[PDB]
Parts: structure tokens; C-alpha cells; sequence
């Protein structure tokens, strides 16, 4: 370990946008902590991003403001970013920085981890099986998740995504209800939020929703509003991430991060980019953003020889509701999946509006089944599916043409989409359905065709449990 | 301490030899002094925005330097006022040139230093007692409208050793002194405050009570909340200013500030020769409404980079009323005329385009420049409590709406209002799209609506099925053209027409609706929607039963009841009191019910 | 284009250095 | 004043596209005035753009050609370009530089004033609510063009929008009801000149040459001097308005060609683009041309413009038409399908709109029912126009009795109002009775756009 006095220097030799370049430092270490002081004496931070022969530039995580280039002083600590952590963390409040906000004391640090923290050899690394219960309809039984499966929720302005992300992580539970539940409730779920470029109103809206659920004593909390400085954004996410790893891989806890508009720091990363003048990609945003997002999206899955796990909940913006839009495209090349919120079913009041015909969960394929879910479970998802997709088509032909050239089992087609859109979609508020519950729904929708209409069902099945 | 020019490139002046230099420190360049800021230092090198066309600085001029960033006053005089980009009060020039021309960087006082005020002490306060600062000790009556309200600026505290007594005393005259740590500090009634930097507060808080709107459109369908921020995209023709006219004309609210960037002076010439004119009174004595207005004008012939600065002036402006103790609306008129300065000032610097030219940062600047806002509590003892909404107008470049500034404005803002090229061409006074244009504050309000008229969601619902349903069945009828359409089809489109061209248009310039109040606009939606639902059930069980109501009987039988329905906004409600108009309501009501009881 | 034409004058200017 | 001795350099460190790099140059002055030598003798000029250390890039207004960097010279001005003015220019006839074409002499110049000219003091506006004379139904009525205001007309190629200058210029007045007369402004740019021979035989026609300031640019001239030749214009207006109690009719053409120019000078100068890779400033550029305008406290002077422009491909949402219609209040918009129906004036009335009805018109200037009529008749042609848009596939047999009153509505509207002649002057009031012989068919109960009041007053004739 370190154990030599630090080093100043005073040399600034010009200032670009968010960026300090600098002139005479001798023998400087790449991705290194740079403290500042102002002519007025505030404090400030940055981080060292490229390096030539004794020039060196830096990135100011809260901007410039007031720099001059011989009033102002710098320091190299010479080492790589070490963030303190702690399972004290939980409880408390943070700013991006890191520093507190909510008037509690100083981080009182029980390791230090790197910032960057390590790739985990995939060997290690269990594969889910566990369905986690949502209470949700829409993503229960028909694009279900797991524990350790990370899935995105694609959303756009306006719509009303704080709520759903409110509802996915309160009623957080396990479906393996069928044995004795005092074994049951010994599962907890440990959160940590990281708000990211957040108005103050979603902020004060999440934190009342967490105080009402009294769930505190297992809640660490990251905050960003749109006052403070950008360059806080690059960060932020990091610290959260190397937090709830240690959470997880060592405090043994079940642990569940939740990441804020990461078009935000898409935006930030871009520029970042136009200030540092590299090869800009499609839509001007650098090539590599393609590995930072796949850094940032890795930190997830359970590990051998351990119990705990982490489940990746990120959500973010489509600008005007675009689906090739990069930030989208590339996320989508990381994440395994998809839900897309549509505009079109909120403009109806339909809540929660989860659009299921472009939605997607790769690992439903192993969890579920059998002794997991139920015996009779993906045929049903699959011909609802199916029947959804042919009665949008029944709707579109009804619009080309009109009702007149419609048989009686487009009327049939169509019926279903009203009810299917009325009870199987709309939820409520606070209605934590079961997962049985959800199947005995979906049974419901399909009793009104008889046995012939449906084409991807088992015969077997059909005479099993269709007739009751 | 001072610098050599190097060279110019229109609104951008690259200089020497200052190396003491630091970026927002606000400089002195040429014979003529202009005004400007630093933005990019290296070496002994330098580069200043100049908020003034730089037609006459050649190189070597010098470049004097001050220690301070962009700043404004604030103190009494400010109100009834108008001023420019960087703070310079328009009446004092033309009064001291006697011309009708800016000169090229005049410097005048902000506020003028040779008229004297009435003083009132806080009554409470003595020498010796101990104050923070945020606290109000004095009262200066600006006009009957207003008083005035100076507190002790942040950063300051300790016990007093002298205040003024009551009597007449100009902005030099020193009225307050105090000593934290033994040391004595004179204060005046003018305040330097820096531009960029968010004045502190107390704690944030919600939104409680409801802006008021004017139109009954955007209050009784999208409407907006006493603190809140709302986006009004619109391409051109529609004029939109006009609705910010309206907006700004009559309010609830107490100070109400408009800004301007890049548009014409006679959208000033309107507001400035009216003002004057209209008047009303709260509780006593009738007023101009000039007394309780301030202006911040900027035609599109002013410096680019100026408009920058003019937004920062009005935010910084509406946050020391904000402090005050009351709730302030402005309206920033083409946010896109700053956004294309940006990018101006981006290109002519020689950055990279992020996306559509501007430059990689329009989005946070914008955002922090909407986040000063919302309904907060004041820091000092009297517990003041203050509040700001903002109405930016965004201007599509063709009237797309794909454009990244539209984008940026939707996905910050919390309400959204929609205007239709076609709409403003129906002479559809106002152009609200109705299917686009969302509200997020709807449920904040129903506590309000119901504590306060018990009776609006049903109204509310019907409204928006009614209107979905005929958005639904428009291109329908066209291609079908009317002819397999059952009764119920019928009375849904002609009631939908009957809302569009009765309780949707509304001429705001004609003298007896230049204005209409929350409880007329709930009776006639209460009238509209009874007979609706009156009509639905008649023809349901006569066609159920026997002897079906088609529309054309049913319209011979009430053509003057609906012609009374479509002419009953005519009502000048300032020549009719409200209990004769409720009243007439009720008569037509029931001229309706028993209408409806002669048929059946 | 035109972002793909200033960025190589950059490297071009940037290559005039000596 | 200057007492200064002029300077002269000779070193040319380069020429780039219309650009020309002098270095070792001596203390630039910014925004100036060079002329240049030739070798062969020929006299050219320009202003200097951009100023660096010892280098001045200057930008040359008839082009570069031949200018050789061992041989041609340069010398400098130290003044910004000043332009002479005149009150006596009247009745003359000039170039885009501004050089006598007539075998004129060198005008006589009352004043040397900026050619950039300078902003107006805000509080220093009075409003314009005088309505102008026009003489045609379509304006006079509809969109009433007033004093004080610079409504421009989107026309393109082949549309006769050069009879409609001709018109609005013949007929103008006043009409509130001593003399008056309009002191004609007009520049060409870049047009080609059989349009420019037909304007100067109407001029003639008009009888009063000796208020016609002209100026000319036809197409095979040097491309860059229309970006001054406006400019000009606008400060010969601005002379004459604030300095001799005159008010100024000034009108101009082809904007277009002001684009391209402005746009090829960007595109040499390789600034960031915009959308269809206009320049950025373009917007501020057209600010500078058109807010030179009104009239101000303590004058009697006015300023009207009307800058027609081409519109390409008749697309509404071509930057050019867009970035006027948001600098400017109104617009006109000659219709191409009129012009192919063969009626004249081809003014389509719907998209047009002006924005001074707030105090052009009312009681105690024309009437008490201008404003409802107007409305009324416009709310009528829409839902004619609709409606003729849904007779075009359902058919007559399936209307019903108000869609015939509308369709012959509309069939009288356009046979009767727009139809109005070359030559034939119409006051308001006549106008005004047509309209409400037109609004008669309609029986009083559907016309949901006229108080009732006035309806009552008014209709039953």
C-alpha cells in the first residue's frame, strides 16, 4: 500500500468545456483521483482521462466555475479510485458524490473496493432457475422474470413508469408458496436505488412510496436532481453497482438495484465524447459506448459456493417513442429482454399500458414448468400470444374495410382482444395477483373459443383441464 | 489587469497577455467598453462572447478586467420597469440620449440613484438583537399594488447596531449595519446577486392549488398547477404569443414577468400600449395592471449571445420575488432562439455537433434552466411562503416535432399543450389538439375540485370518451360515408360537433368572452353532457321498444333548444352577475327536461 | 458528412502541428 | 475628419475559394473596406471578414478571378462601409454596387450612413393601425395589409405574383375617408431582366417616376453583391423616412437567390449547417433585412415592405418559407391551382393571414361587423372546402341539403369574390356588401360565427 506523502502541482495550462488540461506532471498514473482548490477555496474532485508525456488532462465531476490558471492548485493522490462500503450503508443517503445529504454522518468505510471492481469469471457464475413473483399480470405468467435475470423496462415521456417501477419493487416476492410458510418469510429483498438525472418531484414521489412501505432498514439511496452538476452522472451508477456487490457476494443478502434514465447518461457520456474531440459514431455518440454499457450492465447473476444474488431493473427514455433509436438498439443488444410501455394504451387509461406484442424473456424457457410454476403453463402464454398478434390483425382489416366483410370469428377475434385488454392487462393500483390466479385468469380468456379454434395447445392438455 | 485584443470573428473575441484570467468573470473591451464574459482560457490566451456586435473593436484595443461575474440589482424601482438582455433600464436612455438608437454599450445605473422612498422599520427589531439572514426588517411601497420587501442577504448574520428610522431615504443612503464577529458592515436597499448561481431555500413542497387559465380549454381539460412548468410547441401562424397575452393579462397570481428572445418589438408595442389601459381591482382602489407587470424586452436585432443572458436575468428576477412571499407565472417566449444562439456560439467556437448542429449540452442546460422552479417554503422568522411557474414556448424548426429541443422540452416538462398547423388554419381560436396535449397534475387538483365544486370527474370522463369516440369514428365515417351508422353513432358525432364548435371554440378577443370563470365553464359542460345523456336514454328505449328516435325528429323538435344551446356562451359576464347566470342555466335546464318530457 | 469532413480537417491541422 | 493617409500592402499570403488571406498586414481594422488593383488595371472590392494576429482573410464582392499574389494590390479603408444617400435618387436607376446604369453621375451623397445600419430603441414603436387602399377584395377584407407592416408573398415559378407587385403598387391609398402619394423602393436580385423591363413599363404606367429608387441585378452578374444590394435599399428607406417625413413604399423579390448566395458564402466559410444545410445565422441575417421597419414617436414616416420570395417545389415546409413566415406577421401564399384554374387575382384565402386585425379594423375606423363577417366567411369556405373534399367520393345522392348550400356557396365565393380584374379599383364598403350578398343564401340559424345582435341589425335585406 501507498505509503508516501502526496504531490501538488500548479501548472493549468487551459480549460476546454468540462475538461482541465495541464502541463508539467511527472510520472502520473492513468484513471487517477485529482483533487482541486478554487482561488475562493471551495473543494472540488476529477478524475485523470488522458495522458501524454508530462501533459495530463482531467474531467471535473462538478464542472468549472471560478478556475484560474495560476490561482487555482491540484493534487495527485497516485492511485486508482477506492470507494468506501459498508453494510451500514443501508439506512443512510447519498448524493452522487457520494457525500451525505440526508444531515447523517461521514461514509464510516468497512473496505475499500475499486470503482471499476473485477470481471467475474463466468464458470462461477450459477444459472437462475428461481421465478420471482411481481404481483404484476402483464409480467407474471406471460413475460415472467427470475431471480438474477436482468431486464430492462422500456418507457418514453409522460408515461407513467415511476408507479410501475414503485409497484415491481414493493411487491417483490417468491412464488414458491406451496410449502410452509414460516420458512417463506424469511426471504427479504435488500434495495439499492440510484436516481440519475431525476426531477425533484419523482425523487420526494419514491422516497414517500419507500417511507409508506416502512422498509427502510433495507434501503440504501442515491440521489441526482437536475440543479447539480452533469459530470456527477458518469459515476454515479458505479458506486451503486460496486455497493450492491458487496451486498451481495459478501454480506450473503438478496439484493435488487434499480438504475434511473440511462439515456441521461448516455447524454453525458456524448459529452464528455464532444469534448474530447475522439471519432464520433452514428448519432454522434462514441463508439465504445457500446463496452461501458456492457461494463455497467455485467454486474449481475449468483455465484457459486455463495446464496445471494442481483437482479439488473434498469428503465429508461425513448425520445419521440422510437424503437431504433441507438440507445435503445444497443441496450437491447445487452439486455436479454424487453416490455416497451405503449403511449397508445395510456391514451385509453388502461394502467398499468404493458404492450405485450413487442415484449420478450429469453430465460422463461428452464423457469418454468412442472414442480416451478404449474404443469400446464407455456402453451397457455404461447396461444394467447398467438390469438393477441391474429385479433390486432382482425382489428386492422376491421379498419381497412369495416365490419361487413368480417366473419363470426373476427367478431370472435375481436371480443377477445376487448376482454383480454379489460381484465388479463388492467391490474390496479395495489392488486398482487398470485401466479395461479393469473393461469386461472388466462384459462378464463381462453374458454370463450372452443377446442377447434386453438391451433398451439396440446390435446392432452385440453381434455385435461379445459373441460371444468 | 488589462489585455490586447488578438482577433474577432463576429460575437467571439480571442485576446492576450491576461493571464489573469478566469471563465464568467465579466470584461471591458474597445473604446466603447462592451460587455462580455470569458468561455475558453490557454496559455496566457483567452476568448470572450461579447453581448454586442463588434463592428469597431480592431486589435490591440484594450480589455479592462473586473473581479466580479455577471450580476443585476434587485431592490424598489424594478417593478413597472423595462429592461434588455444585460439590465439596462430602456426609459433612462431614451430620456439621457433623447434619440431613438442604442448607442454601442451605454453604461447606465441599473436602478436610479436620484429618487427618494418612503422607509418603513420592521417594529420589532432593535440594536442589539441577533438576526439570520433571510429575514425581512423593512417595507418600501413601490405602489398602492405592492409593497415591497427587503430581507437581510444570505451569507450575513449577526446583531444589529443601527437601523434607520422612518422617513424618506434614496438607494445610497445606508440603512442597515451589523457585526457577527466584531466587525461592522454597512448594507443598502440594492442587492448584488450573481446570475448562474440558485438563490438557497428553506425545503421544496408540493403543488396545492390550481393555476388559473382563462380559456376553458387547458383548465377544465389540461390544466396547469400554481408552481408547475408547462410547454407550449406550436409552428408558426398559430401565433401562440397571443395566448401568452391572454395568460399573462389575467391570473390569479400576484407579479407576473415576461421575457422575450428574438421576437418583434411590436409584440411589446401591444403589451406596453394596453397595459396601461386595463386595470382591476383586489381589494379596494382599481389599478393598472402595469403596476404589477415587469418586462424584459429583446427583438431578434439585439447581440446573440445576449439572449443567454436575458433568460438568466428573468429566472434570477422571478426567483428574488420568489423569495418575496408570493407566487410569480412567467412566460419565456422561443426557448428555440436561445438554443440556436447556443449552437451559434458553439460553431463560431469550433466544437463538434452532438446532434442537428446544436451543440452536446443543450439538453442539461435546459433542464437546470426549468429546475428553478416549484412551490417552496421561504427561510426567515415571518415564514413566508413562495412559489414560480414557468411557461416556455418552444418553436418546431418546420413544424416537426422530431427535432432533439422538442424532445428535450417534452421529457423535462410535467405538462404538455399541442398545437395543430390545421387548427390555427380553421380560425379555431384556440388550437388545441386535445389528443397529444397531457396533464400530469389532474390528480394533485381532484382534492381542490372536490372540496371546492363536489361535482367534476363525471364531466370530465364523459368529455374525454366522447371525444376519443369521435376521433375513433372520424376516418371511420369517411370511409364508410355515413350510411350503416346506428342512432347511437349519430348523437355521439353531432354532440361531439356541438362541444367542438360551442364549448371548445372560444374567441378570446370578443368583449363578452375575453374571459370566462371556472363555475360558468362547469355549467355549460353540466348542461351539455345532461342533455347527452338525456338523448341516449330516449332513443335507446324508443328504439328498444317501439317507434325509434331518429335524429332528424329529434332535431326537428329541439332546433331552437340547440340553437339556445349553442348560443348561450354569449353571456359578457362582466354586464351579467353570476346569480342571474346560473339562473338562466337552471331555466334552460329545465326547458330541456321538459322538452324532453313532451316527447315522452 | 460535414461532422466527418471537420473531424478529418482536425486531424489535418492537428498533423500541421510541425 | 480622418486625417489619416491611406495604406497599401501588397502581401497576398494565399486565395482560397471567394476568400483572400493578407499577411504582415498592419493592425487589421475589423468589418472594413478594401479596394483592389488588378494587374491588367481593373478596379475591384471588399470587406474584410476575419482578423487573426497579423492576417486578415477578406471576402471579395464580385469574386476572385485573377488575382495574382506577386502582383495585384490591396489598400485599406479604416472605416466600415458607408453608403451614400439621397433624397434626390428619386426617379434613378442603379446597380447592385450602386453605380449609375442611366449615364447618371456619381450621386451626390446628403449622407454617409451605415450600411448595416442600426437597431431601434423598443420604448421609441408606436403601433400602426391605418389600413391601407389595396383595391383588392381578396386584401381589403380578408387579410387588410396596414401601415407599418411587412406582409410578404410566397409565390413560385410562373404565378403571375409580379401583377400582384404591380397592382399593390398602382392602387395603393387610404382607406379612411391633403393628397398622398407612396415613394416607390425597388430592388432586383439576380432576376432575370424581362421581369425587370416589365416593372420599370409599369412604373411609367403609374406617371410618378420621380418617386421610383431603383436598383437592378440580373443573373449573369456576380452572385455575392445581393447579399449587400438589400441592405442598401433598406438605408436609401431608412434616409428618406426618418430624415424627409416620407413614407416608403419598399418592396423587393427573389429572396431566394439571397439564400443561395448567403448559403454559398457559408458553405466557402464552412460553418455548422442547418436544416437542408442552410447556414445558422440565416435566421438572424433575415432579421436584420426585415425588423427595419414601422414608425416611430415624433415622426409621420412609415415603412412598408413587402418582400416576395420564391418558394421551391411549393413545399410549405421549406426552411426559406418557414424562417419569413416566423419573422413576419402575414403572408399571402398565390396558389398554383387558382392560377391553373384560370381566375384572377389567384389568391388562395385560406392559408392566408394577417395578423392586424386587432387594430386595423373596427368601430370608428371601417365598421362595427368587419371582424364577424370575416370569421363567418372563413369558417364558411373551410367547411365548404371539406365538404367538397367528401362529395369527391360518397357523392351528391347521399349528401344532404347543407352540403348543397355550401357546395354553391363555395361556387359563388370563388366566381364572385376573388374574381375581381386587372384594372377595376374597389372600395371596402363595396366589398363588404358582397360578402354579405354571398353570406344571404345562408338563412340567419346555421351561421354560428355572427353575434346576435349584428344579425339581426344586418341580414334581413
Amino acid at each position: 500500500y501507498l505509503s508516501q506523502p502526496r504531490l501538488t502541482y500548479k501548472t493549468v495550462s487551459g480549460v476546454n468545456g468540462p475538461l482541465v488540461i495541464l502541463d508539467h506532471v511527472k510520472f502520473p498514473r492513468y484513471a487517477e483521483i485529482v483533487h482541486l482548490t478554487l482561488p475562493d477555496g471551495t473543494k472540488r474532485s476529477g478524475q485523470v482521462l488522458e495522458v501524454s508525456g508530462s501533459k495530463a488532462v482531467v474531467q471535473v465531476f462538478e464542472g468549472t466555475s471560478g478556475i484560474d490558471a495560476k490561482k487555482t492548485s491540484c493534487e495527485f493522490t497516485g492511485d486508482i479510485l477506492r470507494t468506501p462500503v459498508s453494510e451500514d450503508m443501508l439506512g443512510r443517503v447519498f448524493n452522487g458524490s457520494g457525500k451525505p445529504i440526508d444531515r447523517g454522518p461521514v461514509v464510516l468505510a468497512e473496505d475499500f473496493l475499486d470503482i471499476m471492481g473485477q470481471p467475474i469469471n463466468p464458470q462461477c457464475r450459477i444459472y437462475p432457475e428461481e421465478m420471482i413473483q411481481t404481483g404484476i399480470s402483464a409480467i407474471d405468467g406471460m413475460n415472467s422474470i427470475a431471480r438474477g435475470q436482468k431486464i430492462p423496462i422500456f418507457s418514453a415521456a409522460g408515461l407513467p413508469h415511476n408507479e410501475i417501477a414503485a409497484q415491481i419493487c414493493r411487491q417483490a416476492g417468491l412464488v414458491k408458496k406451496s410449502k410452509d410458510v414460516v420458512d417463506y418469510s424469511e426471504e427479504n429483498f435488500a434495495i439499492v436505488f440510484a436516481a440519475m438525472g431525476v426531477n425533484m418531484e419523482t425523487a420526494r414521489f419514491f422516497k414517500s412510496d419507500f417511507e409508506e412501505n416502512g422498509s427502510m432498514d433495507n434501503v440504501c439511496l442515491f440521489l441526482n436532481l437536475a440543479n447539480d452538476p452533469t459530470i456527477e452522472r458518469i459515476i454515479t451508477p458505479r458506486l451503486a453497482l460496486t455497493t450492491a456487490e458487496f451486498l451481495a457476494y459478501q454480506c450473503e443478502k438478496h439484493v435488487l438495484v434499480i438504475l434511473t434514465d440511462m439515456s441521461s447518461y448516455a447524454e453525458a457520456l456524448r459529452e464528455v465524447s464532444a469534448a474530447r474531440e475522439e471519432v464520433p459514431g452514428r448519432r454522434g455518440f462514441p463508439g465504445y459506448m457500446y463496452t461501458d454499457l456492457a461494463t455497467i450492465y455485467e454486474r449481475a447473476g449468483r455465484v457459486e459456493g455463495r446464496n445471494g444474488s442481483i437482479t439488473q431493473i434498469p428503465i429508461l427514455t425513448m425520445p419521440n417513442d422510437d424503437i431504433t433509436h441507438p440507445i435503445p438498439d444497443l441496450t437491447g443488444y445487452i439486455t436479454e429482454g424487453q416490455i416497451y410501455v405503449d403511449r397508445q394504451l395510456h391514451n385509453r387509461q388502461i394502467y398499468p399500458p404493458i404492450n405485450v406484442l413487442p415484449s420478450l424473456s429469453r430465460l422463461m424457457k428452464s423457469a418454468i414448468g412442472e414442480g416451478m410454476t404449474r404443469k400446464d403453463h407455456a402453451d397457455v402464454s404461447n396461444q394467447l400470444y398467438a390469438c393477441y398478434a391474429i385479433g390486432k390483425d382482425v382489428q386492422a382489416m376491421k379498419a381497412v374495410v369495416g365490419e361487413e366483410a368480417l366473419t363470426s370469428d373476427d367478431l370472435l377475434y375481436l371480443e377477445f382482444l376487448q376482454k383480454f385488454e379489460k381484465n388479463f392487462i388492467t391490474q390496479g393500483p395495489y392488486e398482487n395477483r398470485t401466479v395461479y390466479e393469473t393461469l386461472d385468469i388466462g384459462w378464463q380468456l381462453l374458454r370463450i373459443f372452443p377446442k377447434e379454434m386453438l391451433k398451439r395447445i396440446p390435446q392432452s392438455t385440453l381434455s385435461e383441464f379445459y373441460p371444468r | 489587469t488589462f489585455g490586447y485584443v488578438h482577433g474577432v470573428s463576429g460575437p467571439v473575441v480571442t485576446a492576450c497577455d491576461m493571464a489573469g484570467a478566469a471563465m464568467y468573470e465579466l470584461v471591458r473591451v474597445g473604446h466603447s467598453e462592451l460587455v462580455g464574459e470569458i468561455i475558453r482560457l490557454e496559455g496566457d490566451m483567452a476568448t470572450i462572447q461579447v453581448y454586442e456586435e463588434t463592428s469597431g473593436v480592431s486589435v490591440g484595443d484594450p480589455v479592462l478586467r473586473t473581479g466580479k461575474p455577471l450580476s443585476v440589482e434587485l431592490g424598489p424601482g424594478i417593478m413597472g420597469a423595462i429592461f434588455d438582455g444585460i439590465q439596462r433600464p430602456l426609459s433612462d436612455i431614451s430620456s439621457q440620449t433623447q434619440s431613438i438608437y442604442i448607442p454601442r454599450g451605454v453604461n447606465v445605473s441599473a436602478l436610479s440613484r436620484d429618487i427618494k422612498w418612503e422607509f418603513i422599520p420592521s417594529k420589532n427589531l432593535r440594536v442589539g438583537s441577533h438576526i439570520t439572514g433571510g429575514d425581512i426588517y423593512g417595507i418600501v411601497n413601490e405602489n398602492s399594488l405592492i409593497k415591497h420587501k427587503i430581507m437581510l442577504p444570505p451569507r450575513n448574520r449577526g446583531s444589529v447596531t443601527y437601523i434607520a428610522p422612518p422617513g424618506n431615504y434614496d438607494a445610497s443612503d445606508v440603512v442597515l449595519e451589523l457585526e457577527f464577529e466584531g466587525v461592522k458592515e454597512k448594507f443598502s436597499m440594492v442587492q448584488v446577486w450573481p446570475v448562474r448561481q440558485v438563490r438557497p431555500v428553506t425545503e421544496k413542497l408540493p403543488a396545492n392549488h390550481p393555476l388559473l387559465t382563462g380559456q376553458r380549454v387547458l383548465d377544465a381539460l389540461f390544466p396547469c398547477v400554481q408552481g408547475g412548468t408547462t410547454a407550449i410547441p406550436g409552428a408558426f401562424g398559430c401565433g401562440k404569443t397571443v395566448i401568452s397575452q391572454s395568460l399573462s393579462k389575467y391570473s390569479n397570481s400576484d407579479v407576473i414577468i415576461y421575457v422575450g428572445c428574438g421576437e418583434r418589438g411590436n409584440e411589446m408595442s401591444e403589451v406596453l400600449r394596453d397595459f396601461p389601459e386595463l386595470t382591476m381591482e383586489v381589494d379596494g382602489k382599481v389599478e393598472s395592471i402595469m403596476k404589477r407587470t415587469a418586462l424584459v424586452a429583446n427583438t431578434s436585432n439585439m447581440p446573440v449571445a445576449a439572449r443567454e443572458a436575458s433568460i438568466y436575468t428573468g429566472i434570477t428576477l422571478s426567483e428574488y420575488f420568489r423569495d418575496m412571499g408570493y407566487h410569480v407565472s412567467m412566460m419565456a417566449d422561443s426557448t428555440s432562439r436561445w438554443a440556436e444562439a447556443l449552437r451559434e456560439i458553439s460553431g463560431r467556437l469550433a466544437e463538434m455537433p452532438a446532434d442537428s448542429g446544436y451543440p452536446a449540452y443543450l439538453g442539461a442546460r435546459l433542464a437546470s434552466f426549468y429546475e428553478r422552479a416549484g412551490r417552496v417554503k421561504c427561510l426567515g422568522n415571518p415564514e413566508r411562503e413562495g412559489s414560480v411557474s414557468i411557461v416556455g414556448a418552444v418553436s418546431p424548426p418546420g413544424g416537426d416535432f422530431s427535432d432533439p429541443v422538442t424532445s428535450a422540452t417534452l421529457g423535462i416538462v410535467q405538462v404538455f399543450w399541442g398545437l395543430d398547423k390545421k387548427l390555427a388554419q380553421r380560425k379555431h381560436f384556440p388550437s388545441v389538439n386535445w389528443l397529444i396535449s397531457y396533464s400530469k397534475y389532474m390528480r394533485a387538483l381532484d382534492e381542490y375540485y372536490d372540496k371546492h365544486f363536489t361535482e367534476f370527474v363525471p364531466l370530465r370522463t364523459k368529455a374525454k370518451e366522447i371525444l376519443q369516440e369521435e376521433e375513433d369514428l372520424a376516418e371511420i365515417v369517411q370511409l364508410v360515408g355515413k350510411a350503416s351508422l346506428a342512432e347511437t353513432d349519430k348523437i355521439t358525432l353531432e354532440v361531439a360537433k356541438l362541444i367542438k364548435d360551442d364549448f371548445l371554440q372560444q374567441n378570446g378577443y370578443t368583449p363578452y368572452d375575453r374571459f370566462c370563470p371556472f363555475y360558468k365553464t362547469v355549467g355549460m359542460l353540466s348542461n351539455m353532457i345532461s342533455f347527452y345523456d338525456m338523448a341516449r336514454r330516449a332513443v335507446e328505449t324508443t328504439a328498444q321498444s317501439d317507434n325509434k328516435i331518429t335524429w332528424s325528429i329529434i332535431r326537428e323538435h329541439m332546433g331552437e333548444i340547440l340553437y339556445k344551446l349553442s348560443s348561450m356562451k354569449f353571456k359578457d359576464p362582466v354586464k351579467d352577475g353570476e346569480a342571474k347566470i346560473k339562473a338562466d342555466y337552471a331555466q334552460l335546464l329545465e326547458d330541456m327536461q321538459n322538452a324532453f318530457r313532451s316527447l315522452e | 458528412f460535414y461532422r466527418l469532413k471537420k473531424i478529418q480537417e482536425k486531424k489535418k491541422i492537428i498533423k500541421e502541428k510541425f
